[PDB]
RNA sequence: CACAGGGAUAACUGGCUUGUGGCGGCCAAGCGUUCAUAGCGACGUCGCUUUUUGAUCCUUCGAUGUCGGCUCUUCCUAUCAUACCGAAGCAGAAUUCGGUAAGCGUUGGAUUGUUCACCCACUAAUAGGGAACGUGAGCUGGGUUUAGACCGUCGUGAGACAGGUUAGUUUUACCCUACUGAUGAACUCGUCGCAAUGGUAAUUCAGCUUAGUACGAGAGGAACCGCUGAUUCAGAUAAUUGGUUUUUGCGGUUGUCCGACCGGGCAGUGCCGCGAAGCUACCAUCUGCUGGAUAAUGGCUGAACGCCUCUAAGUCAGAAUCCAU
RNA sequence: GCGGGUAAACGGCGGGAGUAACUAUGACUCUCUUAAGGUAGCCAAAUGCCUCGUCAUCUAAUUAGUGACGCGCAUGAAUGGAUUAACGAGAUUCCCACUGUCCCUAUCUACUAUCUAGCGAAACCACAGCCAAGGGAACGGGCUUGGCAAAAUCAGCGGGGAA
RNA sequence: ACAACCAACUUAGAACUGGUACGGACAGGGGGAAUCUGACUGUCUAAUUAAAACAUAGCAUU
RNA sequence: AACGCGGGGUUAAGGUGCCGGAGUGGACGCUCAUCAGACACCACAAAAGGCGUUAGUACAUCUUGACAGCAGGACGGUGGCCAUGGAAGUCGGAAUCCGCUAAGGACUGUGUAACAACUCACCUGCCGAAUGUACUAGCCCUGAAAAUGGAUGGCGCUCAAGC
RNA sequence: GUGAAGCCAGAGGAAACUCUGGUGGAGGCUCGCAGCGGUUCUGACGUGCAAAUCGAUCGUCAAAUCUGAGCAUGGGGGCGAA
């Protein structure tokens, strides 16, 4: 789970389907859990841009489907603000498949990537294009 | 049988008598511990909540993510015209607690503070302190000197009776607020001399507090009326198909105790509670006579703290004001009680020196996009009304 | 299906009992390379508990609403995690056992009415229970389930089944008390205070540094202090962002009516865009203290008992504990 | 009574033991009994208890669903079997769309509730109404022992009155 | 074969134009892959059951 | 202990610190519990264990002097017999006799390519009246964990107001 | 809305019967208003407006459709798409 991450508005609860921003062969990612989630009755675990989640591939390559993968949310449509006071949001929700260590399965990232993911995951920062 | 899934209780029992506050003015229930080695000083002050605004500053916090970068922070503004010290109260120790042995008043009291002693000031004879005023003339103030000497001899706690100059605020109220402010430091004789020298004299809030100081704000919170459990205690809403109401608590107690217990959430009064919020940093103490009290070293535009069009539902801050990081209990126009901190501060967040860079002065009445009227005129150009 | 009754008599709570269920102790053959007692542990034996099920029939049959789930509060400890300690077949790391300990937490889902269970996943941990098998004038009605209906087996039949399936009305509070809030007579009316008593609050994790250092042949690999964040909880607040729109504020627009235009009515807010103010969201922001006394343990001095010994007199330190602030 | 017919009359439709160049099973056989011993089909089906049967598929996870399998407690041929386009306010599973069902609640409108003028019931009621423990008909409002305990009241409320 | 006179509506094509909007209110089907079951339309427990129950045509028997 | 309505006296069971009428009555002991105990029926407790009090058995010292707290000695055949480059008491095993000393074994362990120095049993010597072992049973303690807050009846009680 | 027989015309072919525009206006067909009914909210109400109503949502809607008056069947009897 990323360390040093500041509090931000979480846009994607468990059950959300987001786009796959890398070229691993998956079309989307279906979030089943979040790594940092605590315990609270009835509260769905939720994640924001730049934290690790557990996801399954609903549409994509057959040898990527039917499994559980670690993923990192690279952009979200729910507006949130950083310490600079600017509220920002992306067009869609998207994430990338990674190892438990944080290394991407794919080799390229399509579209922009939120700054939090790039700061917290060096592999995503190296593979990313436009950041924020 | 046991509760199936564990969950913490809703709300706190530490604020349990969720009743209306007994008094509108906030109550200082504890003053900072006295230290005779320190110089004599007042420990509290009063002001009026004007509103909130936004500031930008460079954060000085090594190791933090936002270190040496701009941060946007919400701040609160308290209009603080100088208070007037009008009295002294001496307190002695007793096996039953502290008790006031005596109090001494100034020779002249203003109508602002005299209004506090009346319910029907308009139709009264306004005789509040007329007989007391004669004591300064009879026997060359022998009784006044006697009471001051009694306070010096016996009392261990000295407080000044001070009132607000509410007429300098845009408030429609004319009745001033009066309270006791403890004098800390020095001996009891020093405290008495300080309080007596301050008689019918104004004290400004920059002589009491200073920038980057952590203070406490005491006030009565915003009042809501009779409120159900869902908002009053934050309980879970019952399903949509619930008969006879879903905005409730389903079980309000088991069988065997055979009483509704004090720990069960129930509908009732919400808000208008006395609160002592602590650890608020003073970002700026601006002066009323300063025509650019909202200006900055990096923002040289001559502007005052008041937003464009005035503070919504307050007016203009024409007096000295304090800027407090974050929010404080109470609505606008409320009488705020500022108290010195009871804690010892060692964290770098508490000890940081704050240097502002920009203070928002755009309109509070909408999506204000300009900081000054001159900026508005420059951007828009000439209008039809300018002829 | 009916009636007269029965708590003389069953099904559900409670009561006695505790075989059974659960949880401990004593002994210690044996296991544990070596060694009964680090940790297990046979034969035997002493118990505790009433979250199992039996046994009984004391209360209720002129009726105490019968499962489960949801919601919510509190209590218990036989402690899953968190605090501080002691022991190891404890080099480090990770574990295991035990002590003081119930302050604080103990989750999101697939299948199933479930209880129970088992999987997926997160987590510090996903501990076990009570409160009329807590909680139906709180809900719901999925289960049990009257009357309709189908099947299988049984019956000559009407019909039966602790078998499967489908459909099947969930009433009343305005009384008393309890609780949540709100007034208030009497002691002149006010202002400023005190504080008996009652309540009480915080919680856990992560990253950086320590440090690839202590310890290790090596694989590997702590910690104290300090710094920065985050989870759960609590109390506020609305500068900003988002939601809400009868501001029916401005604009657009359908039908119809006022002869057309202008300006309007009606369609219970005609509809649409924007929309200040107010309310409000971990959907937003701010804030959450330290003193004393201790428990287990670690000690000092020091007898009993010429020696020893933290204890007997005395005394130091010390836990998420207790009492205060 | 006797003797024939009749199942689109009511209805019924069986056990045991060996057996194929390793083996498993048993085509085949040996044997006991019936009126006849379940044929064509179909199935953990609204019919199977064991059972959340076994395999495959659907999911991250499926006591659900579907497709297969069948010594089927207890399927089966007008007590109708199997299939079936179209139809169904019938029961069930999944997918897309959709959304406050939910995360997690917030806000707005009307009418109530609310306060007032007027009018104005009913249910129910041994007496009544604060608890803790004890004993007691083994769950007290009254009894015993303690805690305690201050007029008169309003809006809510659903713990108790085994209402 | 053209001109004149008379008469409603229905359809089609083009240009321009604005808020990229136009069945602008009102009015007004969600759809698909399957399983069980009854063929279908129809009928019944008025006041808890609308169903797979009843009926039906067809088939068969007496 | 059985009952008509009354007065006086005396008792029973039970009580006399206060509630509560009557004793902070008298005598001799026991018990300190960071879960004291105090309830005939009766309203909770056991096997097992612990240096407080008493008791039964046996033992040591009896001045020739106990346990605890101390210095010193283990002579001399003795390379004994088997074993060996080499282990003379201290690799391997069966066995340790004494002429001069209150006491010293072919030796209790240490050391060691063989040794030696060192150590123990024991005692002449410092001292100085009570000592060790195993048991028995009184009180107390551990064993002794449940759910609203709580009950030797309550308060409280410790040279008892407990036994 | 769909568009059954019957009918007109034109295309093929060899025949016979194929095809294509139209016409037509059948069906216990279909969407849907009134009527009739009463599925779900297990909504309102539940000392009600009401001893069965109210709202939304639903089934059917050209025929086993809905309905008036007159008449018949009368209690172990009637009547019953049960
Ligand atoms: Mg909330
Ligand atoms: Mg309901
Ligand atoms: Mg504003
Ligand atoms: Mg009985
Ligand atoms: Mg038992
Ligand atoms: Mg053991
Ligand atoms: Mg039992
Ligand atoms: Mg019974
Ligand atoms: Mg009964
Ligand atoms: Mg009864
Ligand atoms: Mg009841
Ligand atoms: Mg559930
Ligand atoms: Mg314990
Ligand atoms: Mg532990
Ligand atoms: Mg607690
Ligand atoms: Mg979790
Ligand atoms: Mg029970
Ligand atoms: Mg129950
Ligand atoms: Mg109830
Ligand atoms: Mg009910
Ligand atoms: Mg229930
Ligand atoms: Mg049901
Ligand atoms: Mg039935
Ligand atoms: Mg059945
Ligand atoms: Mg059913
Ligand atoms: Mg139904
Ligand atoms: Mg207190
Ligand atoms: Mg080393
Ligand atoms: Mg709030
Ligand atoms: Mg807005
Ligand atoms: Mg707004
Ligand atoms: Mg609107
Ligand atoms: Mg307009
Ligand atoms: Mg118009
Ligand atoms: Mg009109
Ligand atoms: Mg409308
Ligand atoms: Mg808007
Ligand atoms: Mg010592
Ligand atoms: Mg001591
Ligand atoms: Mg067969
Ligand atoms: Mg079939
Ligand atoms: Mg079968
Ligand atoms: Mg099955
Ligand atoms: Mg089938
Ligand atoms: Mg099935
Ligand atoms: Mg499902
Ligand atoms: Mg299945
Ligand atoms: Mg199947
Ligand atoms: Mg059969
Ligand atoms: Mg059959
Ligand atoms: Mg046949
Ligand atoms: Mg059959
Ligand atoms: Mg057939
Ligand atoms: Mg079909
Ligand atoms: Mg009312
Ligand atoms: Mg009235
Ligand atoms: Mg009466
Ligand atoms: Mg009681
Ligand atoms: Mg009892
Ligand atoms: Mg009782
Ligand atoms: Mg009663
Ligand atoms: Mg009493
Ligand atoms: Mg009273
Ligand atoms: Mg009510
Ligand atoms: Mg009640
Ligand atoms: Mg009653
Ligand atoms: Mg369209
Ligand atoms: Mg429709
Ligand atoms: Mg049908
Ligand atoms: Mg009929
Ligand atoms: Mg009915
Ligand atoms: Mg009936
Ligand atoms: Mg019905
Ligand atoms: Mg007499
Ligand atoms: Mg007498
Ligand atoms: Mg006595
Ligand atoms: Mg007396
Ligand atoms: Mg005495
Ligand atoms: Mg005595
Ligand atoms: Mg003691
Ligand atoms: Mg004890
Ligand atoms: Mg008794
Ligand atoms: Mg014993
Ligand atoms: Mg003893
Ligand atoms: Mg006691
Ligand atoms: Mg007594
Ligand atoms: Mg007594
Ligand atoms: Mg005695
Ligand atoms: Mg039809
Ligand atoms: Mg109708
Ligand atoms: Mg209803
Ligand atoms: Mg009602
Ligand atoms: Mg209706
Ligand atoms: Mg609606």
């Amino acid at each position: 789970a990323p360390g040093g991450k500041l509090k931000m508005t979480l846009g994607l609860p468990v059950g959300a389907i987001m786009n796959c921003a890398d070229n691993s062969g998956a079309r989307n990612l279906y979030i089943i859990a979040v790594k940092g989630a605590g315990a609270r009755l009835n509260r769905l675990p939720a994640g924001g841009v730049g934290d690790m989640v557990m996801a399954t591939v609903k549409k994509g390559k057959p040898e990527l489907r039917k499994k559980v993968h670690p993923a990192v949310i690279v952009r979200q449509a729910k507006p949130w603000k950083r310490f600079d006071g600017v509220f920002l949001y992306f067009e869609d929700n998207a994430g990338v498949i990674v190892n438990p260590k944080g290394e991407m399965k794919g080799s390229a990232i399509t579209g922009p990537v939120g700054k939090e993911a790039a700061e917290l995951w060096p592999r995503i920062a190296s593979n990313a294009g436009v950041v924020m | 049988s046991h509760r199936k899934y564990e969950a913490p209780r809703h709300g706190s029992l530490a604020f349990l008598p969720r009743k209306r506050a007994a008094r509108h003015r906030g109550r200082v229930k504890s003053f900072p511990k006295d230290d005779p080695k320190k110089p004599v000083h007042l420990t509290a002050a009063m002001g009026y909540k004007a509103g909130m605004t936004t500031i930008v500053r460079d954060l000085d916090r090594p190791g933090a993510k936002a270190h040496k970068k701009e941060v946007v922070e919400a701040v609160t503004i308290i209009d603080c015209p100088p208070m007037v010290v009008v009295g002294l109260v001496g307190y002695i120790e007793t096996p039953r607690g502290l008790r006031s042995l005596t109090t001494v008043w100034a020779e002249h009291l203003s109508d602002e503070v005299k209004r506090r002693f009346y319910k029907n000031w308009y139709k009264s004879k306004k005789k509040a302190f007329t007989k007391y005023a004669k004591k300064y003339a009879e026997n060359n103030g022998a009784s006044i000197t006697r009471e001051l000497e009694r306070i010096k001899k016996y009392c261990t706690v000295v407080r000044v009776l001070a009132h607000t100059q509410i007429r300098k605020t845009p408030l429609k109220q004319k009745k001033a607020h009066l309270m006791e402010i403890q004098i800390n430091g020095g001996s009891v004789a020093d405290k008495v001399e300080f309080g007596r020298s301050l008689f019918e004299k104004p004290v400004t809030i920059d002589t009491i507090f200073e920038k980057d100081e952590m203070i406490d704000v005491i006030a009565v919170t915003k009042g809501h009326g009779f409120v159900g459990v869902t908002a009053r205690w934050g309980t879970k809403k019952l399903p949509r198909k619930t008969h006879k109401g879903l905005r409730k608590v389903a079980c309000i107690g088991a069988w065997h105790p055979s009483h509704v217990q004090w720990t069960v959430a129930r509908a009732g009064q919400m808000g208008y509670h006395h609160r002592t919020s602590v650890n608020h940093k003073i970002y700026r103490i601006g002066k009323g006579d300063d025509e650019a009290n909202a200006s900055t070293e990096t923002d040289l535009t001559k502007k005052k703290i008041t937003p464009m069009g005035g503070f919504v539902r307050y007016g203009e801050v024409n007096n000295d004001y304090v800027m407090i990081k974050g929010s404080v209990p109470g609505v606008k126009k409320r009488i705020m009680t500022l108290r010195k901190s009871l804690f010892t501060h060692t964290s770098r967040k508490a000890l940081e020196k704050v240097e502002l860079k920009w203070i928002d002065t755009s309109s509070e009445f909408g999506h204000g996009a300009f900081q000054t009227a001159a900026e508005k005129k420059q951007f828009m150009g000439t209008l039809k009304k300018d002829l």
